[PDB]
């Protein structure tokens, strides 16, 4: 999907 | 008082692009605002300098501010390895948005994102503390290597980067 994240990256 | 403005060279496999200058909301986010400030002058012994931007989706985000692992996985804030959301006032309006990645609540390090377009389902997650100043037309060519999934085809990285004001 569209998120920023650190460590476990989504969809 | 004045905001600060900071700046990075941006360079495409070793090619200098441009400057692209930030103004950072000390009047609203001062923690967060500082936290990236002296990471941009590298004045803690460590910081943005020679990083890279690891992920860009082209139409969403450029990310950056791995400066330890410089994969995605690291990167840590002058005030130890995390610190708290100081508070979501600004919202994801526009292209040239400046804020904070993180895993969840209270997870802010040193890895950030400049927006290329609103994305307003982050707002009240990340907390927003910058914007473009000059330079968009930089963020823009930096899109072009990027992909749907994030990974880029050339490596782009800041060349060079310190506080103009």
């Amino acid at each position: 999907x569209l998120l920023v994240t650190v460590g476990l990256v989504l969809a | 008082m004045v905001n600060p403005t900071v700046f990075f060279d941006i360079a495409v496999d070793g090619e200098p692009l441009g400057r692209v200058s930030f103004e950072l909301f000390a009047d609203k986010v001062p923690k967060t605002a500082e936290n990236f400030r002296a990471l941009s002058t590298g004045e803690k012994g460590f910081g943005y300098k020679g990083s890279c931007f690891h992920r860009i989706i082209p139409g969403f985000m450029c990310q950056g501010g791995d400066f330890t692992r410089h994969n995605g996985t690291g990167g840590k804030s002058i005030y130890g390895e995390k610190f708290e959301d100081e508070n979501f006032i600004l919202k994801h309006t526009g292209p040239g948005i400046l804020s904070m990645a993180n895993a969840g609540p209270n997870t802010n390090g040193s890895q950030f994102f400049i927006c290329t377009a609103k994305t307003e389902w982050l707002d009240g997650k990340h907390v927003v503390f910058g914007k473009v100043k000059e330079g968009m037309n930089i963020v823009e060519a930096m899109e072009r290597f990027g992909s749907r999934n994030g990974k880029t085809s050339k490596k782009i990285t800041i060349a060079d980067c310190g506080q103009l004001e």
